[PDB]
């Protein structure tokens, strides 16, 4: 809980690789999370103009 | 009696010190600068009045977050968490959202639990049982 | 033993009532993550610069690494490496950059 | 939300109208001697 | 407009009223007269309320001086180095008493849009959000399609 | 590729915008609260 | 009993504690926490505070901005009641709606009675020549929050 | 320095070159804390002391002042001396390798018990700050650690 | 309809206002009975007295309460 102030942000702002499978699985519904997961509307530190946002591999 | 304007200096000026900050000609021409401080102050009035509800839906979208984070959904976690009685507004709800993690998740954790309880309540159709949490507590 | 949400992540929390009725207080300490569901620390150390003939050359041939490229291909090779679009690292006028506050607010 | 819940429980629609969050005096001095009261 | 003028953070400098209160305002420097009629509020507060105002509040300077001058003014400088001016022509002797019970209950920072209406050091009680905070460890801490 | 004719709202060919489900409960709400009334008005 | 995608609903089936049990578990519970507010252990208090029409979430020796006129004098000290949450690392206490006046005081120092920075409001309608502009100057009140202290008062 | 300055030493200092050379300014507020001493109690100059001194590290934390190079050495000899022989660092937890950002947690194992766990977008850079957070939780400056007592005895 | 919700006294919305239960009354709401919300007030305490005039509360089911936050 007691970090210094860049490797504090560097945590909170840190970008974060998620995987998907898309075998027998609808496109929307991949999008959706995929679309939430694009944005970081995962993230309780949301903002628009942050550059919040993570990765996403489908395979 | 001739009487002419001496000070339309500080007349102009008086306009000209809100538009210093503007692009092309309505920093500096007076005809182009009353039209474009106009549309500024109206614009600025009406975003104040915006700003509210653009802060609001900022604090559903991190408690939404923060809530799904934990298998929870965002309506569940609020109705659950009025029905145990805690008012707590969203502004500060997405405080503890950010700040508070094992807070939140204890508030998370209440209205699941809230949220069994009344599913549990509503499927025994009946009124012996009553719950630990869904006891009314009044005003004393 | 009972919970809502799993105690595998954040805190154990343990909910309760205050016995009068007025009060929900909870205990929730931390979580540990376990010697077993780590892995150690990647050791890579090696120097394959140095030269047997001379090592005052060989510490050089080490600092001897530099590579000149054009705007565009240094454009795009910024745009594959840090996964942004490549209108981001395109400079901005003058007018925009005399904008720029030089003495912004800080917190904390 | 949940104006409907509260109506079922016999409290306001808002959590505003007429609670013990309402009528208490949100400050008081540290001594204990009593706040002047609120206008609204 | 806040994107016309500048802003800054709600701060106490030097962290006043934490251990004790300090009274941030140092001086005041009235500039009035006495022939003039738009001084007759300055006037009329000098004869009554700012012998009583020094008694209430000892930490304050108070300079009076009649000059011939046609506005009157009234300084205030603080403890931060801040200098303020106000010009008290023509009003009357409750406001005044008014105006120097503003200037007084006043800290002295720059009266521009302020950006958060709290200030706080230390907020990350028990911890801050990252996106590990809620995730669970996978056994050997492997990744999902990493073979050991 | 399709219009409407004229204004949308307006003329003998309008938007053929269907009823929604939330209007729905939104007019069975008020039926009940006018029913409750117009008990309440009886005696 | 057969096997129906729709015959089994689709939610995972919850079990429930026994209401006795319950209760000596909330017992058990809120007695351990009444052992550690007794010996102290807590580091650093939170409190979500209801106060001048807003809830803030407050830390000790922080500052809060209040947008309306207060009849306090500069420097003087008061305490406020209406605690929805207070909290630390290892417990956290809610209100239902709010916490008793002798489990919880919290205090605050009045720093700063001024005044807003000059607000603009102008309403102008297209060629109807109606413009109207003011300028509203708000009286603020900056308070300094000096405590956070829980009595070891529990049931 | 800037204590002496919000409090307007200097506009009562009386010297040359009206800026107040800042040992000078040093010289001038020390000097009104001995003034302090004379005129009341030691007590009194505590409570001052206490009050215009201790206020200035609200924010802060211990290793801008202490300003260690070496956290690891330094958290071996507290070990040595609290009598726990040897911490292990172990990756924790990692977010992209290969990436232009990478980010690595490394906590501290003591006989297989976590003590402490730091951020770092390097592995080395996470394992200091993985120290620095055991070092703090030792010594006891934490964000989570008793803010101080501004009372009246 | 907004005459009668003028004399009526319900120029503000939301709020409530008690009314009588004679046809004169009754008529007038009868009118306007789509744009309202009627419920009986009920006096589970009686009638509150003279020392009890500012102690009153109405509870929103639709009772008013003569005795409101003793001590
Ligand atoms: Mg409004
Ligand atoms: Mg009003
Ligand atoms: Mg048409
Ligand atoms: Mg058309």
């Amino acid at each position: 809980s007691s970090f210094s102030k860049a490797p504090q942000q560097w945590a909170t702002f840190a970008r974060v690789w998620y995987l998907l499978d898309g075998k027998m699985q609808p496109p929307g519904k991949l999008a959706a999370m995929a679309s939430v997961k694009l944005q970081g509307l995962h993230k309780p530190v949301y903002h628009q103009l942050s550059d919040c946002g993570d990765h996403v591999v489908i395979m | 009696l001739r009487s002419r304007v001496t000070d339309r200096y500080w007349r102009v000026q008086e306009v000209l010190k809100h538009a210093r900050h503007f692009r092309g000609r309505k920093n500096r021409c007076y005809r182009l600068a009353v039209r474009a401080v106009t549309r500024a102050f109206v614009k600025c009035t009406r975003a104040r009045r915006l700003k509210k509800r653009s802060l609001r839906t900022l604090w559903i979208n991190r408690i939404t977050a923060a809530s799904q984070e934990h298998g929870l959904k965002y309506p569940a976690f609020i109705i659950n968490l009025i029905k145990c009685q805690v008012e707590l507004n969203r502004k500060v709800l997405a405080d503890l959202a950010i700040y508070e993690p094992k807070t939140f998740k204890s508030l998370a954790a209440l209205a699941k639990r809230r949220r069994e309880e009344g599913f549990a309540a509503a499927l025994g159709d009946g009124k012996e049982p009553d719950g630990i949490f869904s006891r009314v507590v009044q005003h004393r | 033993t009972y919970s809502s949400l799993p105690d595998d992540y954040n805190c154990k929390v343990e909910l309760a009532l205050t016995s009068d009725g007025r009060t929900i207080v909870c205990y929730h300490p931390s979580v540990d993550i376990p010697y077993e569901h780590t892995k150690p620390i990647p050791r890579p150390d090696p120097v394959h610069n140095i030269e047997e003939t001379h090592d005052l050359v060989l510490k050089t041939r080490l600092e001897e690494k530099g590579e000149h490229l054009e705007q565009g291909p240094m454009i795009e090779q910024l745009s594959k490496m840090f996964f942004t679009t490549k209108h981001r690292w395109y400079p901005r006028g003058q007018y925009h950059r005399r904008r720029r506050k030089p003495n912004p607010p800080k917190d904390r | 939300a949940g104006s409907q819940w509260r109506l079922q429980q016999g409290f306001a629609a808002n959590p505003s109208g007429y609670g013990p969050l309402t009528e208490l005096p949100d400050w008081s001095y540290a001594d204990g001697r009593p706040a002047p009261p609120m206008k609204g | 407009t806040a994107r016309g003028t500048a802003s800054r953070f709600l701060t106490s400098v030097l962290h006043n009223g934490l251990g004790r209160y300090v009274q941030q305002l140092q001086r005041l420097s009235f500039s009035l007269s006495r022939d003039a009629p738009s001084s007759r509020g300055a006037r009329e507060f000098v004869e009554r309320e700012v012998t009583d105002f020094a008694r209430r509040n000892p930490g304050v300077v108070i300079y009076v001086n009649p000059r011939p001058c046609c506005v009157p003014r009234v300084v205030a400088e603080y403890l931060n180095g801040a200098v303020r001016e106000e010009s008290i022509h023509c009003k009357s002797v409750e406001e005044i008493a008014a105006l120097v019970q503003k200037l007084a209950d006043q800290s002295g920072l720059d009266v521009i849009r302020i950006r958060k209406p709290f200030h706080t050091d230390s907020p990350s009680i028990q911890g801050q959000w990252h996106p590990f905070t809620n995730k669970p460890t996978t056994l050997g801490g492997l990744r999902p399609r990493e073979v050991q | 590729r399709n219009r409407i004719p004229g204004r949308q709202w307006i003329g003998k060919h309008r938007r053929p915008r269907p009823v929604s489900a939330q209007a729905k409960q939104n007019m069975i709400r008020r039926l009940e609260t006018e029913a409750e009334n117009q008990y309440w008005l009886s005696r | 009993v057969p096997k129906t995608s729709l015959g089994s609903p689709p939610w995972p089936d919850i079990v429930l504690p026994d209401p006795v049990e319950e209760t000596r578990h909330h017992a058990e519970v809120v007695g351990q926490v009444n052992e550690l507010i007794a010996a102290g252990r807590y580091g650093r208090l939170f409190a979500v505070v209801h106060f001048a029409g807003h809830q803030w979430k407050v830390t000790a020796e922080d500052l809060i901005l209040i947008e309306n006129e207060l009849d306090v004098a500069c420097g003087e000290r008061i305490r406020l009641e209406k605690v929805l949450l207070v909290g630390a690392d290892n417990f956290t206490l809610l209100g239902k709606p709010l916490l008793g006046k002798e489990l919880v005081r919290v205090e605050a120092t009045v720093i700063e009675k001024t005044e807003s920075w000059p607000k603009i409001n102008m309403k102008f309608q297209k060629r109807k020549n109606y413009q109207r502009k003011r300028i509203t100057v708000n009286p603020q009140t900056v308070l300094r929050i000096n405590s956070i202290e829980i009595a070891p008062c529990l049931c | 320095c800037h204590v002496a300055r919000n409090l307007a030493v200097e506009q009562l200092a009386l010297s040359a070159e009206f800026p107040v050379p800042p040992p000078v300014l040093r010289q001038t507020f020390f000097a009104v804390i001995g003034a302090l001493l004379q005129s009341s109690g030691p007590e009194r100059t505590a409570l001052f002391i206490r009050d215009f001194l201790i206020t200035q590290m609200t924010g802060k934390e211990l290793f801008e002042m202490w300003t260690i190079t070496n956290p690891m050495g330094l958290l071996v000899e507290e070990l040595k001396k609290r009598k726990i022989s040897a911490p292990e660092s172990r990756l924790t937890r990692q977010s992209g390798s290969t990436t232009a950002l990478p980010v690595y947690f490394v906590g501290l194992y003591c006989d297989r018990k976590l003590i402490a766990e730091g951020p770092g977008e390097t592995v080395l850079v996470a394992e200091e700050e993985a120290a620095r957070v055991a070092l703090r939780k030792l010594f006891g400056f934490t964000e989570n650690r008793r803010p101080w007592d501004y009372s009246k005895p | 309809e907004k005459d009668i919700i003028k004399m009526l006294g319900l120029e503000k919305a939301h709020t409530p206002q008690v009314h009588k239960n004679i046809p004169s009354v009754n008529a007038k709401l009868k009118v306007v009975k789509h744009l309202i919300r009627i419920k009986p007030l009920k006096l589970p305490q009686g009638l509150p007295t003279e020392e009890d005039m500012a102690n009153t509360c109405l509870k929103s089911n639709g009772e008013l309460v003569v005795r409101w936050l003793l001590n």
